[PDB]
Order: C-alpha cells, then structure tokens, then sequence
C-alpha cells in the first residue's frame, strides 16, 4: 500500500508538488503507474495513464512523475473546482495492483 | 486472452453496422463438376454440328 | 459508454448476494472487467479481475472466496458473493479496463496490457450487517 | 474399454515396400498419356 500525504490547504495559481512512497517491486521497477480524480459519489475519471502521458478533456497543468520508488505529482495552475483526492494506481506488482491513501487538497 | 468480441449497437454508424459476408468462394478447376446452374435440359443430337 | 450495476442490499452476517453488471456500447470481452471496492473515505483496494476470458486473479487479502464469472449471452459480468467478512463493507465498482486504442493515443498499438482504467458506473453499495 | 497388456514386447520389423502406394491423384479420366 503505497503512502500519500494527508489532507492540505493552499492558495490558486502556485505549484504543489505531492510524493507518494512505494516499494521496488511495483513502482521502482515496473513502469505503468496511472493517476486518477474523483468528485465524492461520482466514479473516478482519468487524469494521467502512464503519468507522463495525459488523456484529452483535462486541463494540461496537471503532470506528474516517479524517481525510484516515489511517484511525484507536479499540479500547476489550482483552481476553484480542482478540489479533489488524487489517487496514484502503480502497476499491478505481480497481478495484485495496489493504490495510495489519498491527498484531500484545501482552498480558500 | 486472445477473443475480444466486436461491439455494436442499431446506430452505432455505417462502418460499424454489420455487413453479413459470405465467402461464396469458387473452384472451377478442381474436380468433376458437381452443382450446376438452372438451365432447361434440351434433347442430345448426335452426328450433327 | 454506460455501466449499470446491481446487487447489493441489506444483509445479515453469512449471507449471499449475487452482484450484477451490464456494459453498453462494449462488452465483458472488449477490455478487462475488473472488480474494485472502494470503502467510505478511503482508498479504492483492488478485490478481482475477470480479463477477457478464463480467470482467477484476487487480492492477497480475500484469497478462496470471490468467483468471478461471465453470461456472454445478456453481456454481464457475475460476482457472486460467498461467506462475507467484515473489511468486504465498501462500495464496488465493476471497472472497465483502458481498452485497445485507449483515447486514440498516438503510441500504443493493441498492447491490451495498458493496465490503468476507463469510465465505469455509479457503482454498488456492497453492506455487511 | 480395457487397456490389454497380455502382449510380447519385440521391436518393430522392416520390409521392402517395393512398388505399392500410388494412387489416383484425381477424379479426371486420361489416356494413353503420361502425366
């Protein structure tokens, strides 16, 4: 089960920048991490399959990468509605695919 | 897993309505001829062009 | 793309449910049909998955009690639940796996691995009483 | 079905095939040709 901070608040416009640990065996060998982005009661919608690579019909700001057996999400630009738990899915480690806590972000 | 069927709805669009194919694949070189057309069998003439 | 899903409901402790999904516009065939559980406020842990045919991949935690299986015929994927335990309590979500061609990415060429997910349903409330 | 065991074990036998085993390679009627 790979760790993610906790719940946070912050100001729009400004660079966050969210690590999230992990072991070797999943995220610092294997390379097919994807990040995803939930409003409460609705399904998750894809933010970044392959983290490098971004899905259309989101913003472009939102970038995220791995060192080692960290993954590392770069988000620029917040916004009024980007508020909202960011979930990290690794590779599947052995066909037993694990995720992270998640990071409740805060506005004013 | 190799199968991964097709999808497809009533207006899921031209290219992907379903043409239903059938492969009427001919020899016509192969052996003594078995199926024939439907044509009316005239009387045999023999010694004559 | 549209998921619907049903099942579940208001059990007792040791009971049965049978859990439901039907795919529109795709089939259990075309991606991989997973099984997710996400708990109230927290993470969504990964329970099964039903690849495009003949499969018995499960978590660590829940090993020797789901089963996972397919009516190709209505297209809907079955999860029937068999001796429930107390972290089963979450709300299930039947995931339809990035299938080939995944948003016409200019990259991948029907590699079906691409283990990430696509749109799902509402999902089901899955409650242990 | 019963699997039969009652059975002497020798190695298998050779012979001379001679000329045997050629067949029509066709349904076609030829004569006084070789093809």
């Amino acid at each position: 089960v790979l760790t993610q901070p906790a719940s946070v608040s912050g100001s729009p416009g400004q660079s966050i920048t969210f690590s999230c640990t992990g072991t070797s065996s999943d995220v610092g060998g294997y390379n097919y991490v994807s990040w995803y982005q939930q409003y409460p009661g609705k399904a998750p919608k894809l933010l970044i399959y392959d983290v490098t690579n971004r899905p259309s019909g989101v913003s472009d700001r939102f970038s995220g990468s791995k060192s080692g057996n960290t993954a590392s999400l770069t988000i620029s630009g917040l916004q009024a509605e980007d508020e909202a738990d960011y979930y990290c899915s690794s590779f599947t480690s052995s066909n037993t695919r694990v995720f992270g806590t998640g990071t409740k972000v805060t506005v004013l | 897993f190799p199968l991964q069927s097709y999808g497809f709805q009533p207006t899921n669009g031209v290219g992907y309505q379903p043409y239903r194919v059938v492969v009427l694949s001919f020899e016509l070189l192969h052996a003594p001829a078995t199926v024939c057309g439907p044509k009316k069998s005239t009387n045999l003439v023999k010694n004559k062009c | 793309v549209q998921l619907v899903e049903s099942g579940g409901g208001l059990i007792q402790a040791g009971g049965s449910l049978r859990l439901s999904c039907a795919a529109s516009g795709f089939g259990v065939r075309n991606n991989y049909m997973s099984w997710v559980r996400q708990a109230p406020g927290k993470g969504l842990e990964w329970v099964s998955v039903i690849y495009s045919g003949g499969t018995t991949y499960y978590a660590d935690s829940v090993k020797g009690r789901f089963t996972i299986s397919r009516d190709n015929s209505k297209n809907t994927v079955f999860l029937q639940m068999n001796s429930l335990r107390a972290e089963d309590t979450a709300v299930y979500y039947c995931a339809r796996e990035g299938d080939v061609e995944g948003f016409s990415d200019l990259w991948s060429g029907y590699s079906r691995d691409r283990y990430y997910f696509d749109y799902w349903g509402q999902g089901t409330l899955v409650t242990v009483s | 079905c019963v699997n039969l065991t009652t059975r002497t074990q020798l190695p298998p036998a050779y012979t001379n095939s001679f000329t045997r085993g050629v067949y029509y390679p066709d349904k076609v009627f030829r004569s006084s040709v070789l093809h």
